[PDB]
């Protein structure tokens, strides 16, 4: 469970 | 690789709505570009506003909207406040790297716009003995920071020999001051005669030009 | 706890040198956050350096700077590292560590890196003087503090007596590796031949004190 990055 | 382009500057009033755009040179800005919008307030204060085109950073007010308008990514400040006055950088993701934009100096009017007082300073003789010449242009106590300063030596627009510096925003009257320094060799200085500083600013109907001729009063 | 990213990094390095900046996190599960390095140049806008995943499996760099910068992280120490090797003059900038949360969410305070091969030199102070304004318009005079290293320089007017209307600009690092600065003051033109104006420049790194008097060209 990570923190949402600025891209995908 | 790619060039990301956004407006140089925008001026709005408190309570109004402003929209910044972000253009891609590869083509249309799609959602696969994951547009990011980051704000820099005075004193190098960076705050993340928008990412992944539409997603706000948790804690950011809802007046900041991320959208896509046609070919471009868009940041919409709805009902702007004076605290939103900052520089807004756009960023686009090209598969494996981000590319930032030049930035957009957004202005929310804290006070009536103020025109700068422009002054030009020729080189001193003391300095001339050393082989270089610095011509200085001073813009004083003008409100919206955005200003264009062009140097004209015998009607020839100069580029690459000028450096700008600007004061921190005054807390009382929200004004700025600017100094443009045109540095060039003594040979080049003694070769030409007319030295002019052309300032363009929102508070001015037409650009103002202040000049001196070398050797004359 | 509140999220705080505390950077620690060098300041002055000479061309061809190397530096390693650190960014220690406290207030987040650092092990589950993407990290990134960005920088802000004096003239330029923001420029993206790179990013690194929580497990360090994928490290992305800006294509222009892939060989100058090395990004790493130690999740055990909750620390992010940026290694700059064989720097250049254009690397002079404020380097910032960012943590992603749907965007460039959490930032560090920024670390300044000044790249210059210059030695300590005292400034040359020159007068910025007006012709005498023959319309009575308000007049401006000043001092140009040129070609000095390192950064701290103090300028006062009339030994601190003159404070209102003074504007001492930030220094700009010239291409030569030296700083240049200008102090300016606005006064009524009526009192230009009558009152004396002196700028006191103090460059403590070179032990230089200069009191220069500014007056209109005689003509
Ligand atoms: C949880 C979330 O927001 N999504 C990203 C996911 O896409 C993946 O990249 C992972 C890599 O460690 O990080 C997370």
């Amino acid at each position: 469970s990570t923190a949402p990055p600025a891209h995908g | 690789q790619a060039v990301v382009t956004q407006e140089s500057a925008l001026t709005t009033s408190p309570g109004e709505t402003v929209t910044l755009t972000c253009r891609s040179s590869t083509g249309a800005v799609t959602t696969s570009n994951y547009a990011n919008w980051v704000q820099e307030k005075p004193d190098h204060l960076f705050t993340g506003l928008i990412g992944r085109t539409n997603n706000r950073v948790p804690g950011v007010p809802a007046r900041f909207s991320g959208s896509l308008i046609g070919d471009k990514a868009a940041l919409t400040i709805t009902g702007a406040q004076t605290e939103d006055e900052a520089i807004y950088f756009c960023a686009l993701w090209y598969s494996n790297h981000f590319i930032f934009g030049s930035g957009t100096k957004v202005t929310v009017l804290k006070r009536t716009v103020a025109a700068p007082s422009v002054f030009i300073f020729p080189p001193s003789d003391e300095q001339l003995k050393s082989g270089t010449a610095s011509v200085v242009c001073l813009l004083n106590n003008f409100y919206p920071r955005e200003a264009k300063v062009q140097w004209k030596v015998d009607n020839a627009l100069q580029s690459g020999n000028s450096q700008e510096s600007v004061t921190e925003q005054d807390s009382k009257d929200s004004t700025y001051s600017l100094s443009s320094t045109l540095t060039l060799s003594k040979a080049d200085y003694e070769k030409h005669k007319v030295y002019a500083c052309e300032v363009t600013h929102q508070g001015l109907s037409s650009p103002v030009t202040k000049s001196f001729n070398r050797g004359e009063c | 706890m509140e999220v705080k990213l505390l950077q620690s990094g060098g300041g002055l390095v000479q061309p061809g040198g190397s530096l390693k900046l650190s960014c220690a996190a406290s207030g987040i599960d650092f092990s589950g956050y993407w990290m990134s390095w960005v920088r802000r140049a004096p003239g330029k806008g923001l420029e993206w350096i790179g990013e690194i995943t929580p497990d360090s499996s994928t490290i992305n760099y800006a294509p222009s700077l892939k060989d100058e910068f090395i990004i790493s992280r130690d999740n055990a120490k909750n620390t992010l590292y940026l290694q700059m090797t064989k720097v250049r003059s254009d690397d002079t900038a404020l380097y910032y560590c960012v943590s992603y949360y749907e965007g460039f969410a959490y930032w560090g305070q920024g670390t300044l890196v000044t790249v210059s091969a210059a030695s300590t030199k005292g400034p040359s102070v020159f007068p910025l003087a007006p012709s005498k304004s023959t319309s009575g318009g308000t007049a401006a005079l000043g001092c140009l503090v040129k070609d000095y290293f390192p950064e701290p320089v103090t300028v006062s007017w009339n030994s601190g007596a003159l404070t209102s209307g003074v504007h001492t600009f930030p220094a700009v690092l010239q291409s030569s590796g030296l700083y240049s600065l200008s102090s300016v003051v606005t006064v009524p033109s009526s009192s230009l031949g009558t009152q004396t104006y002196i700028c006191n420049v103090n460059h403590k790194p070179s032990n230089t004190k200069v009191d220069k008097k500014v007056e209109p060209k005689s003509c």
